[PDB]
RNA sequence: AAACUUUCAACAACGGAUCUCUUGGUUCUGGCAUCGAUGAAGAACGCAGCGAAAUGCGAUAAGUAAUGUGAAUUGCAGAAUUCCGUGAAUCAUCGAAUCUUU
RNA sequence: CCCACCCAUACCCCGCCCUCAGGGUAGAAACGAUGCCCUGAGGAGUAGGCGGCCGUGGAGGUCAGUGACGAAGCCUAGGGCGUGAGCCCGGGUCGAACGGCCUCUAGUGCAGAUCUUGGUGGUAGUAGCAAAUAUCUAGCGAAACCACAG
RNA sequence: GGGACCGAGGACCGCGCUCUGCAAGGAUGCUGGCGUAAUGGUCACCAGCGACCCGUCUUGAAACACGGACCAAGGAGUCAAGGUUUUGCGCGAGUGUUUGGGUGUAAAACCCGCACGCGUAAAGGUGAGAGCUUCGGCGCAUCAUCGACCGAUCCUGAUGUAUUCGGAUGGAUUUGAGUAGGAGCGUUAAGCCUUGGACCCGAAAGAUGGUGAAC
RNA sequence: UUGACCUCGGAUCAGGUAGGAGGACCCGCUGAACUUAAGCAUAUCAAUAAGCGGAGGAAAAGAAACCAACAGGGAUUGCCCUAGUAACGGCGAGUGAAGCGGCAACAGCUCAAAUUUGAAAGCUGGCUUCGGCCCGCGUUGUAAUUUGGAGAGGAUGCUUUGGGCGAGGCUCCUUCUGAGUUCCCUGGAACGGGACGCCACAGAGGGUGAGAGCCCCGUAUAGUUGGAAGCCAAGCCUGUGUAAAGCUCCUUCGACGAGUCGAGUAGUUUGGGAAUGCUGCUCAAAAUGGGAGGUAAAUUUCUUCUAAAGCUAAAUACCGGCCAGAGACCGAUAGCGCACAAGUAGAGUGAUCGAAAGAUGAAAAGCACUUUGAAAAGAGGGUUAAAUAGCACGUGAAAUUGUUGAAAGGGAAGCGCUUGUGACCAGACUUGCGCCCGGCGGAUCAUCCGGUGUUCUCACCGGUGCACUCCGCCGGGCUCAGGCCAG
């Protein structure tokens, strides 16, 4: 409150008592009366630089480095040691870039929601749906109280074609724990890396794919960068017969025998 | 603040407004437009989907794809290319497709009646005694003072009997 | 430039989205209230005043009388078919008035008048 | 997850209406499900509990009692099972307040307002059916 | 010697920290526009079986009528008051009324 | 004047910690090349500068984490780890939630400010019987002052 | 010959030697002991040596002074706006989507029509010099020196000129935040500066509007 | 004498209206000082606070006496940039706009200056059988027509209409709508763990004796039951009067706001001496007029608008009103002063000032009864899972205190290093492997057979048997390796 702390009416003893020299309350009959005010260090007075809704509550993000992360994080997503490093279970997953066809999930083929779940298990998405449904554990701390009780682990994110598939399976897919909908012109950094940790698993639709290649052409001012690597195969480029030719005699070993 | 507080202390009920708006968000009747309205569609999609202009100014941001709703000469003259000093004033003289569209333009087509307007029985009878005195002589019926009142040029009085049939 | 009392004149925007929802909710209930109509008047192509802008065109508030009458348009009927009328606007040259003309028997070729009964 | 913006997932506002709520309500809240032959009988899953029904309680530690219903105290958001009964410390035998969602109602005391409620629980379910089946 | 003083341990006190909770606050957002001489906001006095506080109400006084729901209220005491009923309720809605002194 | 002897954080030899410097390490290593191996030198410190690491409230991800067969908290003449801030385990009490890791965020760490609020002492069962509630003995009973003691 | 203290490292590699193995790039061998306790730890006390009460402030230093009855909880460089330096990042002579529009699973995410802000526009010689080299040389960035061009300034004052306008050639110890093959825009993190309560607490005052009396 | 008109009054005559509250936002009037300029007075603060008057859901402003110098724009309002620019200033502190450009929203109108003059055609009241009758207002002007990028009057020929019901529809409240209380264990209680299922356009949230999608309320989606008031509306009845309206043409006309502009002067205000605006005093206009700009360009050439009358939605603001939904917020010394009796208790003559204070248990089952005694107290005994949870009630720290046990001391205590004594506590390497015989049982053994899944050559089952091989298990035998400390 603007006016919390410091709606008081109080004044400064002065030098002329034995106390300290800080603003307490009027009055004589009182249980309040006496005691001191305005300031950090007092109690029932205004806190120390007070919190105001001008702070900078948003960042601005240029549009081409948010691509750039969008970009990369879908590259990571059909990296499959990434899948299992950011903690999905896919073991049992045929394909880590999981493309099923559009017919299984076209029109109303999905859009019940026994039917999305018996696809999830039928393409092998099973055991990170099954994953998230067995993580659900309370929230430990004041966070219950705002809203915020439980806490679980993140499934598969659908990516589909809103032109091709409809809106239909956003429907079947929604009340399964875990799994999420993203159309593929809309995909979403939030979705693609959570909590900042790349190699999301990703089941896509074929029109998915195929609208893939489609909007990554249409957006105005980007286009897909260039790395600064041609090959990010180290072990390539150095143990490779183009670079162990010029390379002079070794000058010693990887453990030094003690001289002295 | 104290009104909020005695009515958190109060045992009168608290009034719950309903969310009734000012101004309806959907078009409503049984007119084409009201069968065809997507609830669930924005203006933009709903007007391509009918096959017409939403907004006729200038493009404000992008659009998503198919829009289709926000949209001799001898004397030097500029405007005789442009041709295809009284007009008609209370109508225009305008001379595959989305089925809401070829709806409008049929229910813009099809013909409609007309009302003519009649004439009162003193009129009439006005018209009458007006031709049974001088036949066909329009110029002597307009200087005629005693049948002829009201002094009406002799084009009033040809245009009204030949809206009465009397010639 | 902090000199006065800043502190009780902070105008913060935390309603943008919610403002942006109410003016494309204003933009449907305009549409559910003129449902075959286009929300928007149709406007005159204008030149911008100065020599900085001199060589770009923008829309303008309304069609001059002279323009209306040329195009083939009565003025009182203009206002009540979506044509918007400026009185104080003149043409001055042969070439707003041809522009503008082409605008507007542009629109009488893709207007569907409906009978009034 | 909710849609409608009307409802609320607060859990201040859901506790305060819960324990603040009126008598009509709390009659809607305290509400048992009905037995299996009885569910199979009128096509009804749960009714509010009435004081003159025959219930058998599931739950706590008077599970397989049975009894009529003697009481239904809203304020306190509890029934009073007969013979379910305690013994205070000079010997008076005082009711055990049991929620209605612990018992199970094994027999209804009809009269007209609750074959009214019935047959309207029947025509919606029915209706829904209907709805699934085609 | 005994008594006193100091330190440590167990138990018992004093006190209310810590932890956990929350029908409270606070900040943001959205829909809507409604006080009064037809007596307002505010002040006072009264109304219940036991009412201390709070709330509700005005001599029709913890309220009357009308509508809806459908079997209570409840801390104790009382009702031959109501249960196939124009009908309980410290019920909800609410369009009719009553509405003391200022 | 001569001889022997005593001991500084000083000098010499060895061990260990850290820092700095030099060297080695890929058709890869028998250890996260931000890793490992070898060698040498050095170590006071106010204002001040830089780096690393510990702890607290909350947020995203994860540990298919702990938990009414007992979470958190608290007590403890117990057991360990770390140079240290700290961390882990045992015993008792207790009764519903909580923790690690990678990032994000802040109203984030106290010995003092004649600091604020609360609680509790010596003075002291003393001075005095005073507002409130000329002595001895019952009952009632403060205040100034107080780093620790003469 | 007698004594003390120490045993770092952990397959081999080396220097060597008295060469069937050695005292030569760091300790092994033998014997004995160890669970009703080997060996530790905590508290209390005694004993030998050592040791001015903590924080702040002043002084060349002290010495004074200030604060400290005790415990728990609270308690002080924060948040904006505007400049500036440096690290990371994207794009790059361009850059910045978020005023707004479209869209949405709806304060998120996704897309962008015209503007606008800032910036850019409106190759010489010689000598060093990293690096490369066919061993002859080629030479980054940068610096020094000699030159070239321009806004403008100092004279000499062309063909010409509407007849009162203009500057061609040759000369100057010229300047510049000038050119001489662009570096910026946006964002993140840290530091500093200015203004807002501005690290926290601490006057006498002054003004506005009220409440009472009584000299 | 009588009756008008005009003017000024009375009436407990009839019908109305204003006052107060609220005031977050809005429109006016009035109006400081501290402070900065390391002093201070111009300046700043600030045309702010306080004070006074007046409205609404918004208000205000608003359809150019505008901007501009253009190839022109075109009511008002607000956002972005313009721009910390122009301009002004002890040229210091600093102060500080606007046009254009992009956007949001867009909507235009009513009077006065005219003669209806072939007809005051207009309106407030009262009486009513509700259909039309009286008095009055008004000619010192009430209707119609017209409002200067206009208009009127004639002529002309085309093109336009007005009322009343109204099915039904939209908005909003309402009724109803999925699935386990299956089995086992722990527990006072399953809402915990294990097994087997089901629903899901519903796995938001809350309750229920502990973490519940399926126990309950609700939640999601389309419907569906009944109702309320507005608005829209397919259609169905009627219309009418030589009634109203738009345009065209022209040997006819075309009225536009005065103690107001402006000049002088004094304040006030602004970035603004064409005084930036406003106000007070004195003087006081015009009609091919007046206002404001452009321009050295040859004289004020040109450009652009019409003041002194008025109305008007939207985009905009919002600490208040009726609600609603939320958060990387606070968690009882925090968050509003107030989670609870809170503007309460209490203090002051008064204006005013203004606290502290949450948690038994799942359920009061809130301790019956016996026995001490005068207590807000005990001992037995009981409820409870628990009473060392007993309305001093979840947990229960420290300061400080009492009982018991141990040790030490009487010219300070406390601390660092190092042994010793007593008491208490812990308990060292978690202490194994390999060979050689005999018996038994399995296999990865059998070029044995059959089947399943596959990365198609690897795995997994079922049945056969011990010639070989390899594993284990049991009974004997042997060797070795082992943690720490001393000499």
């Amino acid at each position: 409150s603007e006016k919390a702390g410091h709606q008081t009416s109080a004044e400064s003893w002065g030098t002329g008592r034995a106390v300290a020299r800080i603003p307490r309350v009027s009055g004589g009959g009182t249980h309040r009366a006496g005691q001191g005010a305005f300031g950090n260090m007092c109690r029932s007075g205004r806190m120390f630089a007070p919190t105001k809704i001008w702070r900078k509550w948003h960042v601005k993000i240029n549009q081409g480095q948010k691509r750039f992360a969008t970009a990369s994080a879908l590259a990571a997503s059909a990296v499959a040691p990434l899948l299992m490093a950011r903690g999905h279970q896919v073991s049992t997953v045929p394909e880590v870039p999981l493309v099923v066809d559009s017919a299984a999930v076209a029109g109303d083929a999905v859009a019940k929601t026994a039917a999305a779940y018996k696809l999830l298990k039928a393409i092998g998405a099973g055991p990170d749906v099954e994953k998230v449904k067995k993580s659900k554990k309370l929230r430990a701390g004041k966070g219950k109280m705002r809203g915020r009780r439980h806490r679980q682990r993140r499934g598969p994110l659908i990516v589909y074609s809103p032109e091709h598939d409809g809106k239909e399976l956003v429907k079947g897919f929604r009340n399964i724990p875990g799994v999420e909908t993203c159309p593929v012109d809309a995909l979403n950094l939030l979705q693609l890396a959570p909590g900042g940790h790349l190699g999301r698993f990703i089941v896509w639709t074929s029109a998915a794919i195929k609208q893939l290649d489609a909007v990554y052409e249409s957006k105005k001012g980007f286009f897909l960068p260039a790395n600064i690597v041609s090959q990010a195969d180290l072990s390539r480029l150095i143990n490779s017969t183009e670079i162990q030719s010029v390379l002079r005699a070794p000058k010693g070993e990887a453990r030094t025998k003690r001289a002295c | 603040r104290e009104l909020q507080k005695r009515k958190r202390r109060s045992s009168r009920p608290t009034i719950r407004m309903p969310n009734r708006r000012k101004k309806a968000l959907n078009p409503a009747g049984n007119n084409i437009i009201a069968k065809s309205w997507n609830k669930k569609e924005t203006l933009s999609q709903n007007y391509t989907r009918f096959g017409l202009v939403a907004k006729l100014g200038k493009a404000t941001g992008g659009t998503a794809p198919g829009n289709k709703a926000l949209l001799s000469e001898s004397d030097a003259v500029p405007q005789q290319q442009q041709q295809e000093n009284h007009i008609r004033q209370h109508d225009l003289e305008l001379e595959s497709k989305p089925e809401v569209l070829r709806a409008l333009e049929r229910e813009a087509t099809r013909p409609v009646e007309k009302t003519v307007r009649h004439q009162s029985e003193r009129e009439r009878e006005w018209l009458q005694r007006l031709v049974d005195k001088h036949g066909d002589d329009v110029a002597a019926m307009a200087r005629d003072r005693k049948l002829n009142p009201y002094q009406q040029t002799a084009s009033d009085i040809k245009r009204r009997l030949k809206k009465a049939g009397l010639l | 430039h902090f000199r006065k009392h800043w502190q009780r004149r902070v105008r913060c925007h935390f309603d943008q989205p919610g403002k942006k929802v109410t003016r494309r909710l204003a933009r449907r209930a305009k549409a559910a209230a003129l449902a075959p109509r286009p929300v928007d008047k149709l406007r005159p192509i204008v030149r911008c005043p100065t020599v900085k802008y001199n060589r770009r065109t923008r829309l303008g508030r309304g069609f001059t009388l002279e323009e209306l009458k040329a195009a083939g348009i009565p003025r009182l009927l203009a206002p009540t078919i979506g044509i918007a009328v400026d009185h104080r606007r003149k043409n001055l040259s042969e070439e707003s008035l041809a522009a503008n003309v082409q605008r507007l028997k542009d629109y009488k070729a893709r207007l569907i008048l409906f009978p009034r009964k | 997850m909710k849609v409608r913006p009307t409802v609320s997932s607060s859990r201040r506002k859901a506790r305060k209406a819960h324990f603040s709520a009126p008598s009509s309500v709390r009659r809607v809240i305290m509400s048992a499900p009905l037995s299996k032959e009885l569910r199979e009988k009128y096509n009804v899953r749960s009714i509010p509990i009435r004081k003159g029904d025959e219930v058998q309680i599931v739950r706590g530690a008077h599970k397989d009692k049975e009894g009529k219903v003697t009481s239904v105290y809203r304020l306190k958001y509890v029934i009073h099972v007969e013979r379910v009964t305690r013994e205070k410390a000079t010997g008076q035998t005082v009711p055990i307040g049991i929620h209605p969602s612990n018992v199970v109602i094994t027999k209804l005391h009809l009269d007209k307002d609750r074959e009214n409620i019935l047959a309207r629980i029947k025509a919606g379910r029915e209706q829904v059916a209907k709805a699934k089946g085609k």
